[PDB]
């Protein structure tokens, strides 16, 4: 890197060079600054509301609720939660500081401890089967706590209920709320149980002293998509002022590289947020501020 | 619940090269790009539904719903009013519901006990010229819901039954992953029958997670009536003109074309 | 996962970013090897005319 | 003919130095595939000549 | 008879048996048994079917 | 694991069985390449004579 001698010296691998011409490389610029660009958002996201809840729902009717204008800072959980389960599938953990999200959405329900393993794609077993199933391409995150201090009784809690028994398997993200009678043998059930018709819900049996495998668990599924589709949740980072026409390295709601920035004529539609080029690469983007 | 229904054979016609709707949200300008994709495919069999009065013709009976629908409207008077999806329609069974009621847009979810024949109704009087919406009847019951939206009062024209028709709309339907999306289009447009052929884009709508499983839907009408014999059932109702056809939707490989403003312009079915 | 170096370099480690960006290397240099192949080719036929 | 050259790390890495130190490990190719280039530009100015 | 025995060997004598003619149905084992590890190997669970 | 696509497609769900399907694109398209280089090689020399 001293001079184009001793960069022609090192292409060549050698330490004498004959006469020639030697084409080197190229011209390379390096960035001065570094610059960050967030949308304005303030209110802290409501973790204690999803997390603190002082109800759960059951595992067939799961709950499913919209999360928009969050800051997603999770350290505050770092006191008062602890979680046995934390997995996400479509990122890496350590960079979930320095995204954006676009389309979040919570999924909360509880059920036995034995069966947070089938919590994850292509897993099989009752609950993956007849109340609750993740697609195969599955972005998001899955958390997993005990929670036998709050769901259990001691006469038995019997609030929380599950299907057992059903004609087919469920799709990706399907609820089914109908309470109908299954009929298992032959003599159709015309309405009331009989000998081969059944009840297809029941209800979680939960006492204070039963087995780790038979306790309560609180499960909460978190889904979202990270680059298109301009985002409202944003990760803990401080905004910078934008520098235009030198060469710097930027990260524009979680994207980041490093270029020139110049003013454009382009106009984006209202839902739009990124433009690329014909070799897939990234061309064009708004600006969360201004 | 109504008579007076005096029959006919169903029409049938062909489609235009129209039925695309943007795949993604990223801006792309003066490219050529080629997707697979649940679409329109050119030239397919289209059936054709009246609504009109010399005939009492109504025309809301119950279709099959499978990969998607397309849905066209054209009219000069708002007659056409939402939808309703279901696998049962029954009470044993979630179902969504979208309809206008003239000063509102509502979508819901709930266990809806379906009426045989739902429908709306505005009544005209009589030296004191006024609409009103005097009927609405869609179900009997709903006692469990999980999804409620409705949007901001407004109110609209009710009679405008003159001419023919000057509005067409364009609507696509898919049910992918619990999540119900909506493709929505508007046009200007003057002719008599037989919708034009031509091109157009289908940006998105909306997406809404519903979370239930479909296979049939029907139409919802409004009727007009007036000063005329009563006992409604048998008593008359005007509903001047107004056109929908359906269309379904298959896997196929197109080719588009992205204008230099980002624009779709054309397409190729392979 | 993607035809992009920035999307992978945002949202995953070095560790787990490094197959995907081992796969398009080795994809992009088999297509400049086919280019070269092709280019001293035609420069045959050429040299023959 | 055309006189054509080609650089690797423009090419595949393109301006990353998470990218391209990885190419290290097959740098040696590069230097073949330039050899190939350059053998056939120096060919065109002979056959004018 | 596998599942639901009222003993079990050693680990060391560890106990084999042959399985034939059957429909294996093991959706009859849902409202029994609650299992803590299921692993399979050679192929995805939701093939079994 | 298998040289046929009907086993792996039989054995294994999309997400596990779409690396084994890559790799297999990957060797055919290769052989394929390989193949037409040696044709074009062939139609040069006939074309000399
Ligand atoms: C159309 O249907 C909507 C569905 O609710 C009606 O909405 C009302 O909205 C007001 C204001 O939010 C509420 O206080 C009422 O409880 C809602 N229900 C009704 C039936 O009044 C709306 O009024 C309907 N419009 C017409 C013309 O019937
Ligand atoms: C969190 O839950 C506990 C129950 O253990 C309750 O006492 C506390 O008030 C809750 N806090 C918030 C902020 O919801
Ligand atoms: C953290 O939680 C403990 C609970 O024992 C409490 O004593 C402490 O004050 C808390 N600290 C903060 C900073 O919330
Ligand atoms: C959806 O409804 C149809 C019609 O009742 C039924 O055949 C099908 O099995 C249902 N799908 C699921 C996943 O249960
Ligand atoms: C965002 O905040 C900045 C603070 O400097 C302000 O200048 C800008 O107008 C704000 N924009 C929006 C859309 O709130
Ligand atoms: C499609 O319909 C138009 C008008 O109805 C007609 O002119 C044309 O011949 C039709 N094409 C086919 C292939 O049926
Ligand atoms: C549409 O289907 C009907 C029903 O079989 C048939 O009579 C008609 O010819 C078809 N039209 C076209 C254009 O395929
Ligand atoms: C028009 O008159 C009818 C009865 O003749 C009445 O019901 C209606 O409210 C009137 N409309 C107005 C006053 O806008
Ligand atoms: C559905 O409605 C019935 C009728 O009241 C009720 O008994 C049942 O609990 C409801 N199911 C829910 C809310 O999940
Ligand atoms: C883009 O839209 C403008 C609107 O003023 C129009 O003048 C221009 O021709 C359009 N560019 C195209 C169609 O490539
Ligand atoms: C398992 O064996 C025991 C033996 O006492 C019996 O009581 C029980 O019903 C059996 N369970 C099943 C599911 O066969
Ligand atoms: C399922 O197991 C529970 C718990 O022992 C029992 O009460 C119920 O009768 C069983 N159902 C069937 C269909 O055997």
């Amino acid at each position: 890197a001293l001079d184009p001698l001793s960069e022609t010296k090192c292409t060549l691998k050698s330490f004498t060079v004959e006469k020639g011409i030697y084409q080197t490389s190229n011209f390379r610029v390096q960035p001065t600054q570094s610059i960050v660009r967030f949308p304005n958002i303030t209110n802290l996201c409501p973790f204690g509301e999803v997390f603190n809840a002082t109800r759960f729902a059951s595992v067939y009717a799961w709950n499913r609720k919209r999360i928009s204008n969050c800051v997603a800072d999770y350290s505050v959980l770092y006191n008062s939660t602890s979680f046995s389960t934390f997995k996400c599938y479509g990122v890496s953990p350590t960079k979930l500081n320095d995204l954006c999200f676009t389309n979040v959405y919570a999924d909360s329900f509880v059920i036995r401890g034995d069966e947070v393993r089938q919590i994850a794609p292509g897993q099989t077993g009752k609950i993956a089967d007849y109340n609750y199933k993740l697609p195969d391409d599955f972005t998001g995150c899955v958390i997993a706590w005990n929670s036998n201090n709050l769901d259990s009784k001691v006469g038995g809690n019997y609030n929380y209920l599950y299907r057992l028994f059903r004609k087919s398997n469920l799709k990706p993200f399907e609820r089914d709320i109908s309470t109908e009678i299954y009929q298992a043998g032959s003599t159709p059930c015309n309405g009331v149980e009989g000998l081969n018709c059944y009840f297809p819900l029941q209800s979680y049996g939960f006492h204070p002293t039963y087995g780790v495998g038979y306790q309560p668990y609180r499960v909460v599924v978190l889904s979202f998509e990270l680059l298109n589709a301009p985002a409202t949740v944003c990760g803990p980072k401080k905004s910078t002022n934008l520098i235009k026409n030198k060469c710097v390295n930027f990260n524009f709601n979680g994207l980041t590289g490093t270029g020139v920035l110049t003013q454009s004529n382009k106009k984006f539609l209202p839902f739009q947020q990124f433009g690329r080029d014909i070799a897939d690469t990234t061309d064009a983007v708004r600006d969360p501020q201004t | 619940n109504l008579t007076t229904r005096t029959q006919l054979p169903p029409a049938y016609t062909n489609s235009s090269t129209r039925g695309v709707y943007y795949p993604d949200k990223v801006f792309r300008s003066s490219v050529l790009h080629l997707t697979q994709d649940l679409f329109l495919p050119f030239f397919s069999n289209v059936t054709w539904f009246h609504a009109l009065h010399v005939i009492k013709r109504f025309d809301n009976p119950v279709l099959p719903f499978n990969d998607g629908v397309y849905f066209a409207s054209t009219e000069k008077s708002n007659i056409i009013r939402g939808w309703i999806f279901g696998t049962t329609l029954d009470s044993k069974t979630q179902s969504l519901l979208i309809v206008n009621n003239a000063t509102n847009v509502v979508i819901k979810v709930c266990e809806f006990q379906f009426c045989n024949d739902p429908f709306l109704g505005v009544y005209y009087h009589k030296n004191n010229k006024s609409w009103m919406e005097s009927e609405f009847r869609v179900y009997s019951s709903a006692n469990n819901c999980t999804f409620e939206y409705v949007s901001q009062p407004f109110l609209i024209d009710l009679e405008g039954k003159q001419g023919n028709f000057k509005n067409l709309r364009e609507f696509v339907f898919k049910n992918i992953d619990g999540y119900f999306k909506i493709y929505s289009k508007h046009t200007p447009i003057n002719l008599v029958r037989d919708l034009p052929p031509g091109f157009s884009a289908l940006e998105p709508l909306v997406d809404l997670p519903i979370g239930i499983n479909i296979t049939r839907f029907q139409t919802l009408l409004a009727l007009h009536r007036s000063y005329l014999t009563p006992g409604d059932s048998s008593s008359g109702w005007t509903a001047g003109a107004a056109a929908y056809y359906v269309g379904y939707l298959q896997p196929r490989t197109f080719l588009l074309k992205y204008n230099e403003n980002g624009t779709i312009t054309d397409a190729v079915d392979c | 996962i993607s035809s992009v170096l920035n999307d992978i370099l945002s949202r995953l480690d070095p560790p787990e970013a490094e197959v995907q960006i081992d796969r398009l290397i080795t994809g992009r240099l088999q297509s400049l090897q086919t280019y070269v192949t092709q280019q001293l080719i035609r420069a045959a036929e050429i040299r023959a005319s | 003919m055309t006189k054509t050259s080609v650089d690797c790390t423009m090419y595949i890495c393109g301006d990353s130095t998470e990218c391209s130190n990885l190419l290290l490990q097959y740098g040696s190719f590069c230097t073949q595939l330039n050899r190939a280039l350059t053998g056939i530009a120096v060919e065109q100015d002979k056959n004018t000549q």
